[PDB]
């Protein structure tokens, strides 16, 4: 019986990159953040960094790091280049850079290829990137290569491609990051500003709506799969109807609209609450406004 | 402008063969060994002024947010060009504005 | 005011313009009538001042607040001199005076 | 914003030479201020060189390795610092020994250039570059950055017992280091003001802090035409000072106190 | 300077957890594996990004 | 040149210890004390323009006027070290000559720095006071300037009188540290209370009391 | 493990707000309010 | 919210080079194209694709929720087809140096007319001036690199001293305004 | 007047861009170009106002 109204919620749009500074107590003079989103859905996947190390007169190798999704540990780019497929100096450089005649940018990566020269081949910078993707202890050469080669497949970058034999077109990517944290940080480029609303979005029901419905699907088909490990062993065929619970997605949207907490029930914290609020029935004038608020 | 080799594809350098006293670009994963052209090796500026005219295009000319002025060129002396500020984002940039014709595309102040 | 676009604070003018009609110099008055630059320049004014009120406002309260915690037990006698809770003297007479 | 407000003797404030000569001599100068380009070049040769611009320079001045370090200088910026070649020598060879060779150049020529000869060694030169470009220091005070020329209107009274305005030349330096300026020839030792006062409790001491505090306080509260009585900032400068050192006004001054539990828990 | 390290580690041998000391020289590039309980020792050539993980992984595949 | 700022320095620091040792009470005569620099660079520098640090040390007694007031006040030998870093071998030297001569105070003068070894082998020459002082903290003397007032060491007598009319404890007073600039030039010790007589824009001149921890 | 859960129930009993492991939550979701959280905070008990 | 399919089509169709064909050495002054985030490709010719696309926008074959942006300072060609920015209309004048309609608005009297019928003269309503090409959509991003008037009377140069009313800026830093 | 002293405030403006964009501004002690040029600009903004 209470008139609920959705609030559009302010975000910063996905699949660009947002290069940043940091303050004078830190070894990191750049930050280049880049949250990416899948195309179809419009859901959260992960975020890419790249911060290059080196203060004014400070740090000796300014090399550049990039943080992988679920890793332990910063990677150069080096690394990741030589191990995503080409492994030559000359073409990484041709990639990232198409400027000879500037000296400065090659000069500030002299570091991070000085840096990175131990490797030489992929097979050891995919084993030596598998071993800080969050590994465990026994996965052995013969498969920390395929669990690397599966980290950097997905989750890095998925708004590009996911399919196989689709490298070059990432290599690229990370090559132009590289040319534009680059062109920032030699002051020949402002930094990103934040508070521009071309770089925003407004999810409105939509998209929040289809993140609440995919939550409760998830959760459906988590409770139907418990439910079918158990009414199987019986040797009897279900019901189909028995085997699905219309209770919970009714019950958590109706919660979500009511409470405004957006999550599931148990997990009210580190939850964006006020995404639904009481419509204003006081006058014309403040409906209006409620209505389009964000 | 640092050249690379041609075999494996590598970075070259800078060595001083005593035997013979010279300069030469050598790299590290092969045996690849160069004559060097240019006794200079290193080279920083601190008082550069690299980025101030160095980015011109040719499609400046179509942009309708650029104001237009009544300066003559030396070239082709047109009366339609382009001016804008120093792009260098430096806190010490100088004010001085810098005309492009729509024609030859040459760069020249007010000075 | 600040060039928040391509060097330049508003689309309806040019790049690199540091005139002050594109800077922020609201020319009419009240009376006149204020054009639609002038108009979001002195709603952008009004706004940034009404917030950094609203932000000093606590600021201004939590130093009150320390203040008076900090200056809170002391107390002048009847010997003329200005001591705290523990006996400590502060200042052998109140005002130097 | 830290500043010191260094004020000149009497003899020397109705002078704006001298007062240009004590700014010159106060303000720090380094060799990565001064210096323009650097350059590493391979000459084999001790006696030649391969650059045609320094062939008749180091072909009039002469009449280990052979990598040497080729640095060219700003004109203007040495002469605006009133600076020559000779004390730039200088100051390098006292530091310098006999390590590193130096041939300057005359300033007659079309650039300052100065070439220096070490008596694996690729990431050496840039390591001793790097070295150089942070630690060599020309002159002035360490921690002065900029030095700027203030007229004070002091009001002085005359032969005849009459109070009159007269015009004075001060220094205002960017940064705080009253022991090292206070020491500095043709400077008044006696009434330099500094506006940090973490610095005036370890030169001078609490009496010269509670001074600069309670100023800097009525400073703060007459800048926007307010006024407060002194019996309160007396008060408050006189609460802070009263332990012997500064008692800031948070959690780590306050309940540090031989007071009870129960006020202390209040807060 | 060597670089002496405790590790969280399983021995490939005894099976005892939380015993296995890594020791990495990076003037020679040399890490060494050894074992508090059994006593072995296991050498294996490092670099200079070398890492604990890096050189117990090399002793895994080299044990299988 | 740099030997002519140097020996002016010195100068200086000569000049600053010798105000020092006569505002604690004793005799300097008139001559020492308005020395000009001509004189001090014809006594001190040699041939080449090095000065002489063991040609500066000397010797003050305490004034009658100080001695009726303070009956603890003995000798004060003034020495300036030689070696810029101060060791164990020139403090064990030192303080057998400070041993040696049963002298009451002595003052010590360090050019650069002091090594945190040697600091420890100043507490172990009781009863005899040992003061360590930078050259560079000695060229400017803080005492005249205009924020630092004039501090008066009050003797025993007057420090009971204090006590008895304001009726407080000695911890209930405002505390000075030992390491204080103000507090080390009159050397000053635990339990000694200072005057000081200041100006203040309500009444006039103000008088304060403070004890040294 | 009986023991550490008794002492963990025990250390959370009077402070629920231990840093490097997760609070005591109830059977809501929001964790239980301890001792040291009533006497602490603005609505609390000294100045409540 | 617009699939980026149909963008790609066209792309490819009018003449985008892949990026197995792309080489600094010998396209050191091309354009890149961006799609939704992703890099696409690059042209060589960016000034005939631009005008196409908006062409192609105006006339009706592509959503007009598509926002093209053209930074010719970065030498970047964007083409964002996302969900939730927020755009506005906005009239469109006629730039193009090659008919008498230049320096005035495209919008006549005859569409203030068909819009009051409701019908055309061999239903009528704002999406059928948004299909026609008088009034687009331009977004925060897409409005960086367009220069839009305040009011119509400032598209043409007049010919006053009120003391009641308020005075118009001068605007005399550029010579002629696009 | 008041019309005529913002055209003479607009006219000074104009030739305080024009001085400083041919390197004929003098630079104020401590302050670089633009600082002092925003600074003038605004100093002879509030004297008119
Ligand atoms: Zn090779
Ligand atoms: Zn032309
Ligand atoms: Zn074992």
């Amino acid at each position: 019986g209470s008139e609920k109204v959705l609030i559009a919620q302010e975000r910063s749009a996905a699949n660009i990159v947002q290069v940043f500074k940091k303050a004078a107590p830190s070894p990191i003079s750049h930050v280049a953040e880049i949250r990416s989103a899948l195309e179809k859905g419009s859901r959260l996947i992960s975020t890419m960094q790249i911060k290059l190390y080196g203060r004014e007169d400070k740090g000796t190798g300014r090399t550049i790091k990039a943080t992988l999704p679920y890793v332990k540990q910063d990677i150069p780019i080096v690394i990741v280049f030589r191990a995503l497929g080409v492994v030559p100096d000359g073409e990484i450089l041709q990639h990232i850079c198409y400027d000879e005649n500037d000296w400065q940018m090659l000069e500030m990566l002299k570091p991070c290829i000085e840096e990175g020269f131990v490797i030489q081949d992929k097979e050891v910078a995919l084993d030596f990137i598998g071993r800080r993707g969050s590994a465990a202890l026994g996965i052995r050469r013969e498969k920390r290569i395929q669990y690397a080669k599966d980290i950097l497949q997905k989750e890095l970058l998925p708004h590009i491609t996911q399919e196989e034999g689709f490298e070059t077109r990432k290599t690229f990517f990370l090559g132009y990051m590289v040319n534009r944290l680059l062109l920032c940080a030699l002051e020949r480029k402002d930094q990103d500003d934040r508070d521009h609303f071309g770089k925003k979005r407004l999810d409105l029901a939509g998209p929040l709506l289809a993140n609440l419905f995919r939550i409760l699907f998830r959760k459906l088909t988590r409770e139907i799969y418990r439910y079918m490990q158990r009414c199987i062993e019986t040797d009897r065929d279900f019901n189909l109807n028995l085997a699905v619970k219309s209770t919970t997605i009714t019950s958590g949207l109706k919660y979500s609209l009511a409470t405004g907490n957006w999550g599931e029930q148990k997990k009210a914290m580190s939850s964006r609450a006020g995404v639904s609020q009481v419509l204003n029935r006081y006058t014309y004038s403040s409906t209006l406004s409620h209505l389009r608020r964000t | 402008s640092f050249r690379f080799c041609l075999e494996c594809n590598n970075m070259l350098y800078p060595k001083e063969d005593k035997e013979n006293q010279r300069l030469l670009y050598s790299c590290r994963n092969c045996d690849y060994t160069e004559l060097a052209e240019d006794p200079k090796v290193y080279r920083h500026e601190l008082i550069t002024n690299i980025g101030e005219t160095a980015g011109i295009v040719d499609d400046i000319g179509q942009d309708p947010t650029l104001p237009r002025s009544d300066k003559e060129c030396p070239e082709c002396h047109s009366r339609d060009c382009v001016f804008f500020q120093s792009q260098q984002r430096r806190k010490d940039t100088n004010m001085t504005l810098f005309y492009v014709c729509l024609n030859c595309k040459k760069t020249f102040r007010d000075e | 005011i600040a060039f928040g676009f391509a060097d330049r604070s508003l689309p309806h003018f040019t790049k690199d313009d540091f005139s002050p009609e594109s800077k922020g110099f609201v020319e009419n008055s009240y009376l006149r009538g204020l054009t639609p630059q002038e108009f979001f320049f002195h709603a952008m004014a009004g706004r940034e001042g009404l917030i950094d009120t609203a932000v000093k406002t606590a600021e201004t309260g939590y130093i009150q607040r320390r203040l008076v915690k900090a200056l809170e037990d002391i107390m002048v006698h009847y010997d003329g001199t200005t001591r705290n809770s523990l006996g400590d003297i502060i200042q052998f007479l109140y005002g130097e005076d | 914003t830290p500043a010191l407000t260094v004020y000149l003797d009497r003899e020397i404030a109705l002078d704006i030479e001298k007062a240009k000569v004590i700014q010159s001599s106060i303000e720090y100068t380094t060799l990565k201020n001064v210096t323009s380009a650097t350059e590493i070049y391979y000459d084999p040769d001790p006696t030649s060189t391969v650059i045609e611009e320094d062939f008749d320079t180091v072909e009039a001045y002469f009449s280990q390795s052979p990598w040497l370090l080729r640095l060219e200088l700003d004109r203007a910026r040495m002469l605006d610092k009133q600076l020559t070649m000779n004390q730039v020598a200088d100051k390098i060879s006292e530091v310098f020994s006999d390590d590193l060779f130096v041939m300057w150049s005359e300033d007659n020529a079309d650039k300052l250039i100065i070439r220096c000869r070490v008596i694996e060694e690729d990431q050496m030169l840039k390591r001793i570059e790097a070295h150089m470009l942070d630690l060599i220091a020309l002159r002035g005070i360490p921690g002065i950055s900029k030095v700027y020329m203030v007229k004070h209107k002091v009001s002085v009274p005359d032969e005849s017992g009459e109070y009159k305005n007269e015009e004075l030349w001060a220094l205002e330096t960017d940064g705080i280091n009253l022991a090292e300026v206070m020491a500095v020839p043709g400077v008044d030792s006696s009434r330099t003001y500094s506006n940090s006062f973490v610095e005036i409790l370890s030169v001078l001491g609490i009496e010269a802090t509670r001074s600069s505090l309670y100023k800097e306080i009525l400073n703060v509260i007459a800048f926007d035409g307010s006024y407060v009585n002194y019996r309160h900032m007396a008060l408050l400068v006189d609460v802070m000072t009263s332990r012997g050192y500064l008692m800031a006004i948070t959690r780590h001054g306050i309940n540090r106190a031989d007071t009870g539990a129960l006020m202390r828990c209040s807060f | 300077i060597k670089q002496k390290l405790e590790t969280q580690f399983t021995c490939l041998f005894c099976n005892h957890d939380n015993s296995v000391v890594c020791t990495l020289d990076k003037k020679n590039s040399i890490g060494l594996l050894e074992c508090k309980k059994c006593n072995l020792s296991f050498q294996a050539p490092i670099n200079s990004l070398s890492q604990p993980i890096d050189i117990y992984s090399d002793w895994i595949d080299a044990c299988e | 040149e740099d030997n002519n700022r140097i020996i002016s320095r010195l100068w200086r620091s000569f000049r600053t210890v010798k105000e020092m040792a006569a505002d604690r009470g004793y005799f300097i005569s008139q001559e020492e004390m308005d020395q000009s620099l001509e004189e001090f660079r014809s006594k001190i520098c040699d041939s080449m323009g090095n000065p002489q640090r063991k040609l500066m040390s000397f010797l003050a007694n305490p004034t009658p006027e100080a001695l009726e007031k303070y009956s603890d006040l003995g000798t004060l030998w003034v020495e300036f070290c030689d070696e810029p870093s101060v060791g164990i071998k020139t403090m064990r030297n030192f303080c057998l000559r400070i041993q040696e001569k049963n002298f009451s105070t002595g003052i010590f003068i360090y050019q650069n720095n002091i090594t945190p070894s040697a600091n420890k082998m100043i507490p172990t020459v009781s009863p005899a006071i040992i003061e360590t002082f930078q050259e560079s903290d000695l060229v400017v003397n803080i005492t005249h300037h205009e924020l630092v007032p004039k501090h008066i060491r009050l003797s025993d007598g007057e420090k009971s009188q204090l006590l008895q009319r304001y009726k407080l404890k000695e911890s209930q007073l405002p505390r000075i540290q030992r390491e204080d600039p103000v507090a080390r030039y009159l050397g000053l010790k635990r339990g000694q209370v200072v005057k000081i007589i200041r100006r203040s824009e309500t009444s006039g001149r103000y008088a304060s009391y403070r004890i040294c921890l | 493990e009986v023991e550490q859960l008794l002492q963990f129930h025990v250390a959370t009993y009077m402070d629920n707000d231990i840093a490097g492991q997760p609070q005591a939550l109830q059977k809501s979701g929001r964790p239980v309010k301890a001792i040291r959280a009533r006497l602490k905070g603005k609505e609390g008990r000294l100045r409540g | 919210g617009s699939p980026s399919e149909p963008i790609i089509n066209f792309l490819e169709e009018w003449g985008m080079e892949p990026l197995e064909d792309y080489d600094p050495a010998q396209h050191t002054k091309s354009t890149r194209i961006f799609v939704n985030g992703v890099w696409t490709g690059i042209h060589r010719d960016p000034s005939m694709l631009v005008s196409t696309m908006r062409d192609l926008r105006r006339s009706g074959a592509i959503s007009p929720e598509v926002s093209i942006i053209r930074d010719i300072r970065e030498r970047e060609f964007k083409i964002f087809t996302d969900v939730g920015r927020v755009y506005r209309p906005l009239f469109i004048v006629e730039d193009d140096e090659s008919k008498d309609n230049k320096g005035e608005l495209r919008i006549t009297k005859e569409h203030i007319r068909k819009i009051q019928q409701g019908y055309d003269d061999d239903v009528y309503g704002w999406s059928s001036l948004v299909t026609s090409g008088v009034i687009e959509y331009v977004d925060g991003e897409e409005e960086e690199t367009i220069m839009i008037a305040m009011t119509p009377e400032d598209l043409q140069t007049r010919s006053l001293n009120d003391t009641a009313k308020r005075i118009k800026p001068e605007m005399s830093t550029s010579s002629h305004h696009t | 007047e008041i019309t005529h002293a913002i055209s003479s405030a607009k006219e000074q403006v104009q030739e305080i861009i024009y001085k400083a964009q041919h390197n004929e501004l003098e630079l104020k002690p401590g302050m670089t170009l633009r600082e002092s040029f925003e600074g003038e600009v605004s100093r002879t903004l509030n004297d008119a106002r």
